[PDB]
This record gives C-alpha cells, structure tokens and sequence, in this order.
C-alpha cells in the first residue's frame, strides 16, 4: 500500500481560504481525487481526475496536484463547508485513501476545557476495583489530549480515552478513565489527568485519604 | 432515484461470518463497478473491495485479502461482501459506493454512495453496569460512574428527572474489555451538600438493569 499522508487537521476562519494537501510518492504520475465527509453523512465527491469538479460541486472547491502532492483548496470557506476531507488515488486497481484532514471552519472564540476528575468510591474499592474518572467539557476547537501521572510519572496502562463529541452548545467533551487496583491506588502519593488543547495544558490531581 | 442501499450488518463476536449486500436503484447496475469502503468509529475511510460491472475482475484490500468476498448478481441489481474469520479490527460502518465507469480506471470516482451498514465485532455479551457514586466555592461536581455494560444504550436522570439544567451526561468509552462506561455530572450548590439528597437514575432496557444510587460527600 502507497500511503497519501495528510494533515491531521486544518483551522479556516469563514471567508478565508482552505488549503488541505496530499502527499505521496506515486502521486502527481497518477490521478488524485478529494471527498468530503460531514458529520454523520456518506461521503461526497467534490473533485476528481486531480482539478475537475462534477457537475453539482460549488466552485470554490478546485484542486492541484503538484509533484508528489495533491492540494484541495476551498475559496470563501463557509461554516457548511466544515467536514473531513480525503483525498484518494488508484494504485493499478487498489484504491488508497489518504489520513484525512478534519476541517474546523471556526465558527466561535477559543475556549480552553473544564476539567472535573473524580477519585475511585469506596464501594468500588470494596468489589477491589479502582477507577478514575477524568471528564472533560466545554473546549473548542474540539481536539484534546489526556495524559496520566502517577506521582508525576506516566502512566499508559488501564487508560481508556473517548474522542471528542460536539456538544449542544457546539463546544466538545471526552472523557478518560484509568484503571487502578486498590492496591496501586493506595500506595502512590497522587494521580494527575492532564489534559493538553491548544497548547494549554489544565491538570487536576486526586489522591488517597 | 439513483441509490444505493447496505443491509446485513450487525453485532458479530470475533471468528464469525457475516454477508453484507448493497441493492442498486435508478441506473443500470451492471453498466457500473461497485466497491466497498469502511470507516472505524472516530477514524478514516479505508477501502475493502472492488468489482467490475460484469463481475470478473475482483479486487480486494491487503487487510482483508483471505477473509473475504466480493460479488454480484446484476440480475438481482445487488452486490454481495462475504465476510468470514471477522476480527474486532473490521468493526466498521460498510458503505457500497458506484464507480463513474465498468470498472476501476485511471480518473474513476465514486460518483454514489450509500448510507452505510454498521458491523460489530465484539465478544461481549449483554451486561448491566455497575453505578458507584462519585463525589468530590459555590457549587459542587457530584457524578454516577456506570461500569462495564452492554450494548449501548444507558439512560441517566438525577432525582427522577428533577435536577437537569445543571447536568452533563458524557458519551460512552468502548474499553478493550468491549464494554463500555458512562459517566454523568451535575453541577449543585455546596453549601446545600448533606441538607439536599442527589440521587441518580441509571436504566440500562437491554439488561432490564435500574438503579438508584445515593450520591453523598
């Protein structure tokens, strides 16, 4: 499998104009294509054969493919225009999708998470289990990292991270949960969920009592 | 009138089979190659197999090259994916989408897509969760863990649906065990902690599972 390498995500402000690119070795001797995926919905075509439109496509989507790279540019980007967008190519008769750009079309000022993380109850502790519930809220853009610490050491193991979903309001919450026994939980002196968006990071920290 | 439509996902535990199919309307099915894409929960779109208008040619991803089969009856306007040894890494929604030619060409797109079927590959049976009460200036984050539950979904009210302006109830995590956990929080004044009772209401209809828990500092 050739891989076509996008960027994971793209800012636009409405008005403005969207760049995704596309990069890959056996592209640009062969044809790119660009679909557009909106919340919850199929796929759409908006441009094929590297820079043709079909027939019901807006104008404002148009492509190029350069080199080894393919660029999908979105002229006057309009808040429907926000979706993930994938570019795609042939390999002889096996199809390739790229990595796939998350488009936000910033529709709101930044706002940094609110970060509420909760100890393991004691009646969890008595059936000898221990969760951590680290829940997370009200952050846009909607893209989050969570990482744990023990006694500021770090800890992958018992982790289970949610992806962002879009709240009513149009800002995203996650949640993370790390698993612990009694035992591990008693003996450390505390236990972080730190969580990273936009290059803030907000850390809150429980610990045994 | 031009549509496509997926049927025959559903929940499968790992090393079993599953046949999807994909009926065609509004064109002439045969005159077009029909492939299939898939898209894990939260990830991108990966292609899986491919078919040419008449049939002979077959294409099929590195993934899935063994394990499954593509075909068509275009008498019966339909595409068929049989899918056998099904790993939990095939949990996906299938979509069938129509190429612009007979078959995969150079500048071939997929001009139709359909809306999708959803395949779980999982060996969790139905269980009902586990609720344990979490607790910690003016207000108070009070919250109900419900633990290792399955399938989807879970229902959560506070004091019988009382308390909800100042409530959030977080989506579900899928943990490697295939179960799931869910968590809700509401927002209460601390000074009325020990005076006032919270009490959340957790119903999970596939276990016939209630409980109220009894949330306190």
């Amino acid at each position: 499998s050739f891989e076509l390498t996008q960027p994971p995500s793209v800012s636009v402000s409405p008005g403005q104009t969207a760049s995704i690119t596309c990069s890959g070795d056996k592209l640009g001797d062969i044809y790119a294509s660009w679909y557009q995926q909106k919340p919850g919905q199929s796929p759409v075509v908006v441009i094929f054969q590297d820079n043709k439109r079909p027939s019901g496509v807006p104008e404002r989507f148009s492509g190029s493919n350069s080199g080894n790279t393919a660029t999908l540019t979105i002229s006057g980007t309009q808040a429907l225009d926000e979706a993930d967008y994938y570019c795609q190519a042939w390999d002889t008769s096996t199809s390739v999708f790229g990595t796939g750009t998350k488009v936000t079309v910033l529709g709101q000022p930044k706002a940094n998470p609110t970060v509420t993380l909760f100890p393991p109850s004691s009646e969890e502790l008595q059936a000898n289990k221990a969760t951590l519930v680290c829940l997370i809220s009200d952050f846009y853009p909607g893209a989050v990292t969570v990482a744990w610490k023990a006694d500021g050491s770090p800890v992958k193991a018992g982790v289970e991270t949610t992806k962002p979903s879009k709240q009513s309001n149009n800002k995203y919450a996650a949640s993370s949960y790390l698993s612990l026994t009694p035992e591990q939980w008693k003996s450390h002196r505390s236990y972080s969920c730190q969580v990273t968006h936009e290059g803030s990071t907000v850390e809150k920290t429980v610990a045994p009592t | 009138e031009v549509q496509l439509v997926e049927s025959g996902g559903g929940l499968v535990q790992p090393g079993g089979s599953l046949r999807l199919s994909c009926a065609a309307s509004g064109f002439t099915f045969s005159s077009y190659a029909i492939h299939w894409v898939r898209q894990a929960p939260g990830k991108g779109l990966e292609w899986v197999s491919g078919l040419s208008g008449g049939g002979g040619d077959t294409d099929y991803a590195d993934s899935v090259k063994g394990r499954l089969t593509i075909s068509r009856d275009n008498s019966k306007k339909t595409l068929f994916l049989e899918m056998n040894n099904l790993r939990p890494e095939d949990t996906a929604i299938y979509y069938c989408a129509k190429l612009t030619g007979y078959g995969s060409t150079p500048g071939s797109y997929m001009d139709v897509w359909g809306k999708g079927t959803t395949v779980s590959v999982s060996s969790a049976s139905t269980k009902g969760p586990s609720v344990f009460p979490l607790a910690p200036g003016g207000t108070a984050a009070l919250g109900c863990l419900v633990k290792d539950y399955f399938p989807e979904p879970v229902t959560v009210s506070w004091n019988s649906g009382a308390l909800t302006s100042g409530v959030h109830t977080f989506p579900a995590v899928l943990q490697s065990s295939g179960l799931y956990s869910l968590s809700s929080v509401v927002t209460v004044p601390s000074s009325s902690l020990g005076t006032q009772t919270y009490i959340c209401n957790v119903n999970h209809k596939p276990s016939n599972t209630k409980v109220d828990k009894k949330v306190e500092p």
